[PDB]
């Protein structure tokens, strides 16, 4: 059987803290 | 291991101290000592190293 991901999955790559900020 | 073992053949112990030195809350320190904080005016600080 499967489904589909979409977008899930994302998580916070390192502990700092950023804001108004596009990370790559 | 015998004690009369030349001295490459010899037992030697190893302690290895791994850092995470991360950007992240520490849990161990250096013997600092601290301050009281500053606000509103130009300071040096030093928050964790
Ligand atoms: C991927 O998932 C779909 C879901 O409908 C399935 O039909 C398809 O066989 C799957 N393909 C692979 C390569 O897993």
């Amino acid at each position: 059987a499967y489904t589909n991901s979409f977008t899930r999955g994302v998580y916070y790559p390192d502990k700092v803290f950023r804001s108004s900020v596009l990370h790559s | 291991f015998q004690p009369t073992y030349g001295v490459g053949y010899q037992p030697y112990r190893v302690v290895v101290l791994s850092f995470e030195l991360l950007h992240a809350p520490a849990t161990v320190c250096g013997p600092k000592k601290s301050t009281n904080l500053v606000k509103n005016k130009c300071v040096n600080f030093n928050f964790n190293g």
